[PDB]
């Protein structure tokens, strides 16, 4: 279709936060970590489908600006004494055929999972940081 | 023995919707999830070519749960779970036991109070 | 004699716990007697029975009915809930004449103490009676270790007045009654270190000085729709009167029950079991009066409703699926005997009956009228959206710009807040059955369908700039479509003859 | 379970013989308020009577295994069942004031 | 030494005016101590921390060859040794993590604060720019300015039994 | 945001030793080894999350000059007779919206793991050296 | 720092004879091939630091020339009926900030582990020859 977006990254939301700084490229990866349905062959023929029960588990991963307020809220929440748990969602406003929508993508239960990596170059400087998070379920809809 | 039995009290297990978990305690994952029936069949050919079955003797089932708890489990989709009624009293039938004057009847209350107290714990158990 | 004590000390509650009604479960019960509950006084938070009867007695039917409500086995407080008692004039309150008093600001007793035990001189401008400027000039506050002592001092120094602390406020009170202005904020005298300023008497500082009223005061006799004092007092969600609704206060009561979001619950007696348009409950169901619970008892045992509100208001809307239906629970009060024909006439007309079967209750509800199950959590559902949102404007140090980031920051909250209320047993995903909805149908009822709520903010560019400046954010339209609960079963079996 | 009851400062009652006893509910009361305070090697006769104060209230940072001791001593009191208690104040000037509830063996016939 | 046996009221006298206490419980000695002034473990901690900033900070100006350049790595390099006693009086028991109580700070607000909630420490070193010539020839390094937290630590116990008659 | 640094790499202190000669490139690289929280996956449908104990522990590695001093200072630790525990923190100086500000990452004992790979090439000499010390805890905070 | 070497590959001596006949490239690499300090995590925090026996044992990769008397020696030492043991050392002279300087690495009790990958190129003759030994102990110093 023609699909026109707005603001190119979609906008995040996690705990009433809303993420004002990405780093340029791949800032929000949200990849389904297990295969949604699992199948067996029989001997004979027939094929057992089966949902998997990790069906909806997503690791978010969120390249923020190496210092920026996002940083700081990621960082903290990476720092607490405890695991806090995220429930947010990823919102894009996109006009298809010329006509506005929104698409939305809840996520749900999610702790930092994978820390980010923290380098700092002299030659070529990397000046991002990325929280993987790993959302219970995501659900998109639109 | 009877064939039967088996769908008639296989059923007799029912799980309700609110998933007790290892009693109560569902507040844990289940990582994996086993039952183990199991069955003595005795092993040298029967007998008789007629009528010699009944033979094979049924057995404990296990049930193995393994799991992991944390110190924050967050529970999808269950039902909470509500304290069963103390239907105790649902065929107490006094009226029949004799009439007795007060602090005769007032004696037996105090004896009442006194060894509840000490009943009462494995009355609820 | 050092006792144990002063490493440790073990003792009873003694306060009610002090807490306010702030979830959905604050429910009230209006009185209409002027017993201790007279105006200005209109309400009192209560979570146990005994209390209520220490202020009432268990005599007065007022402390009967807060029996037979904590007597429920799941009731309120066990959920995040209150108990109140209103008042409403029902004849000719006399408000006895007052003195003036002067309410101080509230002090922590940890920073007045060591503030004032520095301060050698005293120093106070008081008036009484509108009297001479009286000018108070030694006050030695060093020897003292808690507000009582400085509670003494004043009342040693401030002539014409008695001084007295109470739950760290100061209040002083003039002796006579009837315009008896005490003019004075506790004013700057002209000599000596000034204590009233750091006190909170201070004119500058929040200090209350509700002058002495005039002279004996006569308040009318006020309506049942004296109610709304009640409900612009407490934030009650649920209410009951101890006296029976007249036939012709119930529409309004019925719209004020919608219009305050919250509920209502009224008995009626055998009387009312038809439908005509005189019955005022079948008006009720007419106008559509959906939070104006109706609820039928034969006898005429008004105690039914508190029970009744009692077993409702009592879901914490934070775990999963703890929505509950009403029929079939235990109540605390004994059921009545009904036929088939004025049963089946309650069920089609919108009361409610807690009626026997065998010694053993059994709580029929209507669906004539909605389902109380749905008002209530309806109710409870607008509650947590405006508490969800405000919740949101408040906790930001910035002010949420009016930009497309800020509208899906607001809009994420709300989809939040559906999600809770769709693991919270209220909300489920179904197909919308209406015919009716905000944007692309087709996404409309995907999302019901799929999510069981859908959540629309229009953009910004869809106000007017006179919507715009007005700093009110754009339309948020959200709906929902209820659990589809149970209340019967009508079991078919499939004849083979 | 009997026990002698005690007036409002705690010292023991005579006199009024299987009176001065309290009856239960309240009993369970009582002797869950006085676990509370039995000091453990203060009792020649019970070393380990309740929870160790001396070595409790004299070290810094045992304010989990203070409230684990009052469970402890709380739960293992004849005729409670549950208990549900935390800290409600945060040494307001440096003692705590910790809140303990509990359900008794009675209130639970329904 | 022996205690000594007091009554109710001077026991209570001693513990809101600032003395202390070792009193008799039964032929057993009970140290109580005051909070009127400041409890000495507070004052007597404090002093300690003084002490070991300072012997921190003269032993790093002592260990070098060289003369700790007075450029900004040098004071980081000051500000990290400073940080470093921080951190073992926090691992010491003295300072714990909480929240910034009083009303005053050095430099942003919420870096100060949040530095406080999570490490329990602050330590912020002004940069060389921020002083007159007059102090960068005086080879006087900038101001730095440390903030601690106390750990919570509690002396008695009033358990309220929630009554339901 | 807009953030920009000073000293493009940021000073790296141990045991009271700054390091004054780092390699051009990837100087420091401050690594998490392990996942911050892991989560289980339950039958019925919750997740359990729980903070991983090795959640902080980070490697640093460091770039320095094949002879400088700091390669000297890594060297003697490397081969004293018992490891040598570091406890040193990264601090970055850096101005963001204008406001100079302070960036430190505290870490928290420390040994060389992974000791470095010594090449000395003919046609382009590469003149580094990679420590790998491997600290319990590393806290950033801003 | 400012490092100014001389005889760009180190002067390698082994059994008291040095290598005058290096590749152009990676002539010698010395890696080291076990981690120097294993540490371990408990359960409640602290961690157990402890130093690797296999801490020293260097891997020194050396290419020499196809024929060169340098690959006679090493290819000789190859083709003993027994095990040789070699222990030598690599001396670099450098300079630094203009003062003259010599870095020793000692390397004690090696063995040719890994033999040549003798290759016979027409395309592009690659006329070098890797051998690997494996020293008990390499210890640098300066």
């Amino acid at each position: 279709s023609v699909i026109v977006y707005r603001n190119n990254q979609s906008t995040l939301t996690l705990n009433g936060y809303t993420f004002q700084h990405l780093y340029q490229g791949a800032a929000l990866v949200l990849t389904p970590v297990n295969a949604k349905t699992a199948r067996t062959n029989s001997i004979n023929g027939g094929v057992s489908i089966s949902g998997r029960v990790d069906g909806g588990v997503h690791t978010l991963a969120i390249m923020v600006q190496k210092h920026s307020p996002d940083d700081k809220f990621l960082n903290d929440a990476k720092n607490s004494q405890e695991p806090v748990v995220f429930d947010g969602s990823m919102k894009r406003a996109y006009t298809e055929s010329g006509t506005l929508k929104k698409a939305t993508t809840t996520l749900e239960t999610g702790s930092i999972t994978t820390q980010p990596t923290k380098t700092d170059n002299n030659q070529d400087p990397d000046d991002s940081r990325t929280y993987v998070i790993e959302f219970r379920n995501s659900v998109e809809t639109f | 023995m009877s064939l039967v039995n088996g769908m008639v009290e296989s059923l007799n297990n029912t799980k309700s919707e609110t998933e007790i978990g290892i009693g109560g305690y569902r507040l844990f994952a289940r990582v994996r999830e086993t039952v183990n029936y199991r069955n003595i069949v005795p092993t040298d050919t029967l007998e008789d070519g007629s009528s010699s079955t009944d033979d094979i003797i049924n057995e404990p089932i296990t049930v193995s749960i393994e799991g992991v708890v944390s110190n924050l489990f967050v529970e999808e989709r269950q039902y909470p779970q509500l304290v069963s009624r103390d239907f105790s009293a649902v065929g107490e039938i006094t009226a029949l036991l004799p009439a007795k004057s007060q602090q005769q009847i007032q004696r037996i209350s105090q004896i009442d109070s006194q060894i509840r107290d000490a009943v009462l714990a494995a009355e609820r158990a | 004699m050092a006792s144990i004590s002063e490493v440790i000390r073990v003792s009873l509650q003694q306060e009610g716990r002090a807490i306010a009604p702030d979830n959905m479960n604050a429910v009230g019960i209006i009185t209409g007697n002027q017993g201790v509950l007279s105006t200005a006084d209109r309400y009192r938070i209560y979570r146990t029975a005994a209390a209520v009867a220490s202020d009432f007695g268990a005599s007065s039917q007022e402390s009967a009915f807060a029996n037979t409500f904590f007597d429920t086995t799941p009731n309120p407080i066990s959920a995040g809930g209150v108990l109140v008692i209103g008042y409403w004039r029902s004849a000719s309150e006399t408000v006895a004449a007052t003195s003036a008093t002067l309410v101080s600001e509230q002090t922590s007793e940890s920073v007045l103490i060591p503030l004032l035990n520095a301060i050698n001189d005293g120093s106070f401008t008081i008036t009484v009676d509108g009297g001479t400027e009286q000018e108070v000039t030694a006050l030695d506050f060093t020897g003292v270790s808690e507000l009582s002592e400085v509670a003494t001092i004043l009342n040693s120094a401030i002539t014409g007045a008695t001084v007295s602390e109470d739950n760290g406020y100061f209040k002083v009170t003039s002796s006579t009654t009837g315009a008896t202005s005490l003019l004075s904020y506790l004013g700057v005298a002209t000599s000596g270190t000034d204590i009233s300023a750091v006190l909170g008497m201070n004119s500058e500082s929040g200090a209350v000085l509700t002058q002495g009223t005039d002279q004996v005061v006569l308040p009318a006799e006020t309506k049942l729709e004296g109610i709304t004092a009640i409900k612009s007092e407490v934030n009650i969600k649920g209410a009951m009167f101890i006296d029976q609704i007249l036939d012709a206060d119930i529409p309004g009561i019925a719209s004020f029950a919608g219009a305050n979001n919250m509920l209502v619950y009224e008995v009626f007696d055998t009387g009312y079991l038809s439908k005509n348009v005189s019955n005022p409950v079948w008006a009720v169901k007419l106008a559509g009066q959906s939070n104006f619970r109706c609820l039928l008892s034969k006898s005429g045992n008004r105690k039914f409703a508190a029970t009744y509100m009692a077993r409702m208001h009592t879901v914490l809307f934070s775990g999963q699926n703890t929505a509950i239906t009403m029929q079939l629970k235990e109540l605390s009060v004994t059921a009545e005997e009904y036929t088939d024909t004025e049963i089946a006439n309650a069920k089609t007309v919108g009361l409610d009956l807690l009626t026997t079967i065998k010694n053993e209750q059994a709580l029929l509800t209507s669906g004539a009228n909605d389902f109380c199950d749905n008002v209530y959590n309806l109710e409870a559902f607008r509650d947590e959206i405006q508490t969800n949102n405000y919740n949101l404007l408040k906790t930001t140090s910035t002010k949420i710009p009016q930009t497309d980031p800020g509208m899906d920051t607001i809009e994420d909250d709300t989809e939040k807040t559906c999600e809770k209320y769709v693991r919270n047993g209220v909300f489920a995903p179904g197909t919308w059955t209406r015919s009716d909805f905000f944007g692309d149908r087709q996404q409309f009822v995907d999302a019901i369908a799929q999510k069981g709520y859908y959540v629309l903010i229009g953009d910004l560019a869809d106000q007017t700039t006179a919507e715009r400046q007005s700093r009110v954010s754009p339309v948020i339209q959200i709906a929902v479509k209820n659990a589809g609960a149970v209340h019967e079963e009508d079991i078919i079996i499939s004849v083979n003859l | 379970m009997r026990v002698r009851t005690l007036d409002d400062n705690g010292d023991w009652t005579f006199g009024r013989g299987k009176a001065d006893y309290i009856t239960s509910k309240k009993a369970i009361a009582q002797t869950v308020s006085t676990r509370i305070k039995s000091w453990a090697n203060d009792n020649p006769l019970a070393m380990n009577a309740n929870i160790d104060w001396k070595d409790l209230l004299g070290r810094k940072g045992t304010e989990d295994t203070i409230l684990r001791e009052i469970e402890r001593v709380v739960v293992q009191t004849d005729g409670v069942i549950r208990v549900t208690e935390l800290e409600v104040i945060k040494t307001e000037k440096r003692v705590q004031s910790i809140l303990l509830s509990y359900d008794t063996i009675y209130d639970d016939s329904e």
